[PDB]
């Protein structure tokens, strides 16, 4: 427990970050992205 | 390729930040020395009468 | 070579600033106006 | 049904900052273990 442990947080915004930069090369948009993005809260929220 | 990426700068951006990104995360796990292991190894056998 | 067939051609077609035909920067003021007419007259030098 | 929606459009935006909210205030009050205590059809009795 005490050296190292909670490296989730960091990895889910990685995940996020690379999903949306892999989003725009499919679009080719910075914008459009988000579209999809946005969706994300929408799945947690029934799992929680 | 060139041609493709000329009308998609985007997907061109987007090879280069997912490469730096990458990077970045390596920098931080990456260990830190002067050399590596270029010295070869050793055993010593010690005894005593 | 990565950057330079994906980047590098990406970047030429959107950031550079279009450059006139015959110009080779001779006509610029300060320092970068005399190494170009210096540079554009040591080439003529070394193909001679 | 969604013709209607689009219509309105900034109302179901609040709508979408509630459910992130509430999805934020699920992840918080959500106590956190790593894997579950699991039923092997055997167990142990100690005796000191
Ligand atoms: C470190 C990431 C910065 C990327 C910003 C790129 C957008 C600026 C415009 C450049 N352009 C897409 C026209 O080549
Ligand atoms: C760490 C990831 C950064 C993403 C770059 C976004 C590009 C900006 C668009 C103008
Ligand atoms: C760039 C080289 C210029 C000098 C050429 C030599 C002429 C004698």
């Amino acid at each position: 427990e005490r050296l190292s442990g909670n490296q989730a947080p960091s990895l889910y915004a990685i995940s996020l970050i690379v999903v949306f930069l892999c989003l725009a090369a499919l679009y080719e948009s910075w914008s459009i992205p988000f579209s999809v993005m946005l969706v994300v809260p929408l799945g947690v929220i029934g799992a929680l | 390729m060139p041609n493709f990426f000329i009308d998609r700068p985007i997907f061109a951006w987007v090879i280069a930040i997912i490469i730096m990104l990458a990077g970045g995360l390596a920098i931080l796990k990456l260990p830190v020395a002067q050399y590596p292991t270029i010295a070869p190894p050793a055993v010593t056998i010690s005894a005593s009468y | 070579v990565l950057v330079a067939l994906i980047l590098t051609p990406a970047l030429c077609a959107t950031m550079l600033k279009p450059i006139a035909k015959g110009d080779h920067g001779e006509g610029k003021k300060g320092f970068f106006g005399w190494f170009n007419r210096m540079f554009e007259k040591s080439t003529h030098h070394y193909t001679d | 049904s969604v013709g209607g929606i689009l219509r309105s459009t900034g109302r179901y935006l609040v709508l979408y900052l509630i459910i992130v909210v509430g999805m934020a205030y699920l992840f918080v009050r959500l106590p956190s273990s790593f894997l579950p205590d699991e039923d092997q059809g055997v167990f142990m009795t100690m005796v000191q």
